[PDB]
RNA sequence: UGUAUUCAACGAGUAUAUAGCCUUGGCCGACAGGCCCGGGUAAUCUUGGAAUUUCAUCGUGAUGGGGAUAGAUCAUUGCAAUUGGUCUUCAACGAGGAAUGCCUAGUAAGCGCGAGUCAUCACUCGCGUUGACUACGUCCCUGCCCUUUGUACACACCG
RNA sequence: UUCCGUUAACGAACGAGACCUCAGCCUGCUAACUAGCUAUGCGGAGCCCUCCGCAGCUAGCUUCUUAGAGGGACUAUC
């Protein structure tokens, strides 16, 4: 009852995928159906710009990339069991959402 | 509310004003990083230093978590902010920076200071380091002066895990010295010395 | 109009190595063996024509 | 047989009169002959790749001519079948002779170089016969009532008195005088 | 019989799921013979016209066809029917005859049965095209 | 021992050749060629099938891939029955059980397992091809050795140390009753399954692929790089790119005939 | 049997389906038909004089292939290329209100409505009427 | 030039104050522009995402190629005039001397899209589309590297 | 200055290589209601068949898009 999505925001691809294997397996524990993992389309921010501080000499521009990546996750449960498995430690790097699905 | 992107993009600048901010406060006890964290209704900001004795003072780290309690609008009761040791001090990059930055400060030779933290480090247990001054040490012309020594990788993937470089522009009388400092980390594959992982040139063998 | 098979090539020269001197034999008459360059690209086995069958060369010209 | 060019050109007419520059035209009726000149194909991988293209390939791509025309592959084979039409229906003969023909009455055979003359490659002799005929075609075509399929067409006829002999002529007469 | 079939050229596919019938061909719901533009419309008949609608006159076909260029979806479909027609008697027929269709459209052309890889490579800094520079004038 | 024909419709390594107990012209070809063949097509896994066998009823074909995992297959239809997945390493050899209801893999994982065909039931206990007897089980090693074990408990019987070389595969009687090895020595080493003692050598030379018992004439033919040698159980052979290697021997059930797995596809019967 | 919108090509239904409307007589015109640009960026107004009528039925067929776009789409897709003079080209979008006047007078024809989706959807009429006229190809 | 087929990727997009961003849809307005219903703090909504391609008027004419330049006029942005709509005006220009730059495969070349710039106004960084000729050789020129050699140079032949 | 060798040199540090990112292949795996494919049911037009749209809290699946672990190429065979 009362179906709960939680979200997995993060930019290394080895943290959050250790975190939603241990979250799915978890919740897994309490036999309780999972939908997922689910691999949000990763998102890129890229920007360039120009290494010289004066414009002097040829211009050569470094172009900045960074990642990030997204799992959701749906588990229709009570949202009490959800913070219950939830609860458990955490690695640096990834952020945690809850919300009513 | 605010979207992912730019919470994202406000607490890396947040980090690196944190950085900017501790790096100018600390200079009489080294300060070598700082680890952020986001618990349940806790935002845990751990401050690292050489001398951990004297950050303490602990009154003035509660000072110091009130800072960023109420400069950037952080809620009370939120926000901790502690001290800690460094592991090795000889091993941290910025640590023998602003060492050598206050050797030479005190009135030490610029030569005999680097002297002494090129022996440091390799007490500490580096598996090479290098040293750079650049400016004018005694005449008005500038020069660049190097001394390194060990395993000293320069290009690849690997520079950017496998070695720990700091970079200071310490004021003198006469002007401003650009001090540089590399250290080579070797394989732990713990991670406490240095990186997780073996170089791709290093490789082991288990004997038949 | 003595129509030649390339033989065997000799490597490109000239000054900016466009020319390739070549070693060919007459489709007519097997037995005979000359030497001459050709533009463009030439590789064994092919046949070529020409104009003048008595022009000579020379080796690594 | 079951492949004919547009489903209308049979390639079981055309012989090479020349054992010289058999190989590098694709016109034999065993392999090698297509629907249409308009292949995604790689050919400059490879030395004498492009000898395996068909020929009608080989001159609807050197059309796609001045910096205005290149990328437009699509107008070069639309231009080519009404050329090919037209040389059909007045010759009453296949149109695949009369490319042939063409190409083997506009190659030169001699050049000169360093300055002595020597000869020519084949390869080289068949690319230079499409180039001198496409840009005689060209010529022929800018500032002119003639539209492209029109010019291409007499410039093909012409050349089975033409631009392409003439420049042949003009630059056998350099050759030979050295 | 129903197959999923993908031909994949640059960066457009076709996707054709096949279905038993009386061979019936139709392209994102349209007619195979209403390939526009029509000049071009012989490169996607090549499975067609050389392997005979003999081959083809029980099962239908029907394609939809996503990205690319017109000649890149020209090309998938292109590719997509003949992938679709080697899995007809690769899976529901026999061996003999899709080994025999296959190596008929290989000795054909080999792009019928692989696909070509070349792709748009990314525009270096500094210039205008991919590998094109900018004009250099010294004085 | 004469040609009777040659096949080219392989691409890569056949390394097992199946064929039904029933003597039904539906054999199965497993090869490392990412593909099998039944003499129907399979091609359901991604990896290079090294083993395959045939069921009792003739109807299946089971073959385990290098990725990992197992699979048996619906013949008719050319899709799976069922997977077997939980090999981390590399599998090498498959066989079904005395009655055809367990599944015995041996992989890259140094250990072996049972698998139910249909139940949830696992367990496990470099090791080679083996072959359970028609009920211990016999198990090649990667120390020169021969393992035997116990059906009833999952534990070891014994073990058989006198290989000079490698063991690859095992070879046991049609009656249960023989044990055969065979490596980089060329002595292929005959035991006695009920006491697990030393019988005799044969004589080979190289390395012998698969060590096929004739089921009636009680014969042993053994795939040789130098050349194929059969022996008659008088212990004397009484069979012939620039690399001419087998791959694996099957014993028809007939017994007048016999099939070899090659390595470019030829596979070859005899008669 | 029959031949529908898909089995018939555009080029030839467009113009067989402004014949159409050109003898049903039913659909009324604006005051403006020769005089207004149908796009900006165009110079000269469309020289054909029963323009608004093979425009009607490229609606019409439109609304068949696709529903629910609204007025901004349709300015969108009948946009293309404006060449500011010296200037590089670039993209141009098309007249707005014609092509509001046209579909409301579609919605008065019955062809179309409007949908809680946003946009046009075709009747059932409508699409019967284009129906029967692809079968009389 | 005018009709009518229609196939992409990259990224970006709100403080809700009525509402600062992306804008869907409806209405009004020839177009430029304005009002209402609202969605999206985002794989949800924008996002349903051109050259090319049937058909015709031109017809070889500095001509409907070209639109420099001008005048009249409306409105948007901005606190305050930049740009964008309509018509009229219709300059040089008919492949460009000495010299000169880039490029070998989905590349060159051709066509657009996004972002940065931004109260308003597009060169640079990427994205995709169509898509070839030749070469696959060489040190001839322009350089670079190495070996031998000569030197009265060493600020080093601009000696 | 990549290696084999020659060797009054031997043994080593950088650079290169190695490394990392992206694309190129996978009918193999992981699993997708903020993504899709197919069948069916309903409604739309000319029972069936051509055909457009809507549901089926699982009709089934991930072949098609997404993103992850992996594999694939190493010059091995001629
Ligand atoms: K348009
Ligand atoms: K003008
Ligand atoms: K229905
Ligand atoms: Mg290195
Ligand atoms: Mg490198
Ligand atoms: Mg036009
Ligand atoms: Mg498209
Ligand atoms: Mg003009
Ligand atoms: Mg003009
Ligand atoms: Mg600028
Ligand atoms: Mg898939
Ligand atoms: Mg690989």
């Amino acid at each position: 009852q009362h179906r709960i999505r939680i979200t997995l925001s993060s930019k290394s691809v080895k943290n959050l995928e250790k975190v939603c294997s241990d979250l799915v397996r978890g919740a897994k524990d309490k036999l309780l159906r999972v939908k997922g993992p689910v691999r949000m389309p990763t998102k890129v921010l890229n920007i360039t710009t120009r290494k010289s501080p004066c414009g002097e000499g040829t211009n050569t521009w470094d172009r900045f990339e960074m990642r990030v990546h997204k799992r959701v996750i749906d588990l229709v449960s009570s949202p009490d069991v959800v913070k219950q498995i939830t609860s458990i430690t955490i690695e640096p790097g990834v952020e945690v959402e809850v919300t009513i699905s | 509310q605010i979207s992912k992107k730019k919470k994202f993009v406000s607490d890396g600048v947040f980090y690196a004003e944190l950085n900017e901010m501790l790096t100018r406060e600390l200079a009489e006890d080294g300060y070598s990083g700082v680890e952020v964290r986001v618990t349940p209704m806790r935002t845990e900001i751990i401050i690292r230093a050489t001398r951990t004795q004297n950050v303490l003072g602990g009154r003035r780290i509660r000072e110091l978590t009130s800072v960023v309690q109420k400069r950037f609008n952080f809620p009370e009761n939120g926000v901790e902010l502690y001290a800690e040791k460094v592991v090795n001090r000889g091993l941290c990059a910025i640590a023998q920076a602003e060492s050598l930055r206050y050797k030479l400060l005190g009135g030490l030779a610029v030569r005999r200071a680097c002297y002494g933290v090129l022996r440091f480090v390799m007490e500490s247990g580096a598996k090479g380091c290098e040293v750079i001054v650049s400016g004018k040490l005694r005449a008005q012309r500038a020069k660049s002066m190097k001394f390194k020594d060990g395993y000293m990788i320069s290009s690849g993937q690997p520079v950017n895990e496998y070695i720990d470089a700091a970079v200071r522009h310490v004021l003198l009388r006469q002007g401003v010295l650009g001090i540089k400092v590399k250290i080579m980390l070797d394989w732990d594959p713990k991670g406490k010395l240095g990186p997780t992982t073996p170089l791709p040139d290093l490789v082991t063998i288990h004997p038949p | 109009v003595k129509l030649a098979v390339v033989v065997k090539v000799m490597g490109r020269t000239g000054s900016r190595g466009q020319v390739t001197q070549v070693r060919v034999k007459f489709l007519d008459d097997q037995n005979r063996l000359i030497m001459r360059n050709v533009k463009g690209p030439v590789r064994e086995g092919d046949i070529l024509t020409l104009l003048e069958s008595e022009r000579e060369a020379r080796r690594l010209r | 047989g079951d492949v004919k060019l547009f489903n209308r050109w049979t390639f079981e007419d055309v012989q090479v009169s020349d054992i010289s520059l058999n190989d590098y035209l694709a016109v034999t009726s065993m392999k090698h002959y297509t629907f249409l000149p308009h292949s995604a194909g790689r050919y400059s991988a490879k030395r004498f790749r492009k000898a395996q293209c068909p020929i009608i390939e080989r001159l609807t791509n050197s059309l796609m001519m001045h910096g205005r025309n290149n990328g437009k592959k699509i107008m070069a084979v639309r231009i080519i079948k009404h050329t090919m039409e037209i040389i059909h229906l007045l010759t009453d003969a296949n149109p695949i002779q009369i490319i042939v023909d063409a190409i083997i009455n506009s190659g030169p055979r001699e050049d000169a170089t360093r300055r002595q003359a020597v000869d020519i490659s084949p390869l080289r002799r068949v690319n230079q016969a499409i180039y001198l005929l496409t840009t005689g075609a060209r010529e022929s075509a800018f500032r002119n009532v003639k539209t492209i399929a029109e010019c291409l067409a007499d410039e093909l006829i012409n050349a089975a008195n033409s631009y392409a002999i003439k420049k042949k002529d003009e630059i056998e007469r350099v050759a030979k005088a050295n | 019989g129903t197959v999923q079939c993908f031909g994949r050229k640059k960066t457009a596919v076709a996707v054709a799921y096949c279905k038993p019938g009386r061979g019936l061909i139709k392209v994102n719901g349209a007619p195979i013979e209403l390939i526009r533009p029509e000049m071009l419309r012989l490169k996607a008949f090549e499975p067609i016209l050389l392997a005979g609608r003999s081959r083809f006159k029980d099962i239908d076909m029907r394609i939809r066809v996503r990205g690319g260029g017109k000649t890149s979806q020209i090309y998938s479909i292109r590719q997509a029917i003949a992938k679709s027609l080697v899995a007809y008697y690769q899976k529901y027929v026999d061996e003999a005859a899709k080994k025999e269709v296959k190596e008929i459209f290989a000795r054909y052309d080999r792009t019928l049965l692989v696909a070509d890889p070349r792709r748009c490579e990314p525009k270096k800094f500094g210039g205008r095209g991919a590998r094109a520079r900018f004009q250099k004038s010294y004085r | 021992l004469a040609l009777v024909g040659t096949m080219r419709g392989h691409n890569d390594v056949v390394t097992a050749i199946a064929a039904p107990i029933d003597n039904s012209p539906y054999i199965v070809s497993g090869s490392r060629d990412k593909s099998l063949l039944v003499w129907r097509r399979l091609t359901g896994h991604g990896h290079f099938v090294q083993d395959v066998v045939i069921s009792s009823d003739g109807q299946f074909a089971l073959s385990g891939s290098w990725d990992g995992e197992l699979r048996l297959w619906d013949l008719s239809t050319g899709l799976t029955t069922r997977r077997f997945v939980g090999h981390t390493k590399d599998v090498i050899s498959v066989a079904f059980s005395v009655d055809n209801r367990q599944i015995v893999s041996a992989s890259r994982d140094n250990t072996i397992k049972l698998w139910n065909t249909l139940g949830e039931c696992k367990y496990t206990i470099w090791v080679s091809c083996v072959r359970f007897s028609p009920p211990t089980i016999v198990s090649g090693s990667w120390d020169k050795t021969v393992k035997v074990w116990n059906l009833t408990n999952c534990k070891l019987r014994s073990t058989l140390a006198g290989h000079g070389g490698y063991v690859n595969a095992v070879a046991v009687s049609p009656d249960g009753s023989l044990c055969a090895s065979g490596g980089k020595d060329g002595v292929t080493l005959l035991w006695d399954l009920s006491e697990g003692k030393r019988l005799y050598q044969l004589e080979a030379g190289s390395i012998i692929h698969a060590l096929c018992f004739s089921p009636n004439r009680y014969w042993l033919c053994a795939a040789t790089e130098e050349s194929v040698k059969i022996w008659d159980l008088s212990k004397h052979v009484v069979l012939k790119n620039q690399m001419l290697y087998c791959t694996s021997l099957s014993w028809s059930a007939d017994g007048s005939t016999l099939y070899t797995g090659y390595t470019d596809g030829t596979i070859r019967v005899f008669k | 049997t029959a031949r529908t919108v898909k089995d018939v090509n555009p080029h030839e239904f467009v113009k067989a389906y402004s014949a159409h409307l050109k003898r049903s007589g039913k659909m009324e015109l604006p005051e403006w038909v020769d005089i207004v640009k149908t796009a900006r960026f165009k110079e000269l107004p469309p020289s054909d004089a029963d323009w608004y009528y093979i425009r009607a039925a490229s609606m019409a067929r439109k609304i068949y292939l696709r529903q629910g776009i609204g007025i901004g789409g349709f300015q969108k897709i009948y946009g293309g290329r404006q060449r500011n003079g010296s200037r590089p080209p670039h993209f141009c979008k098309s007249s707005g209100a014609v092509s509001r006047n046209i579909l409301q007078e579609l919605q008065k024809m019955g062809i179309i409505d409007v949908d809680p989706k946003g946009g046009r959807l075709i009747t059932s009429q409508g699409r019967r009427d284009l129906d029967q006229v692809a079968g009389t190809v």
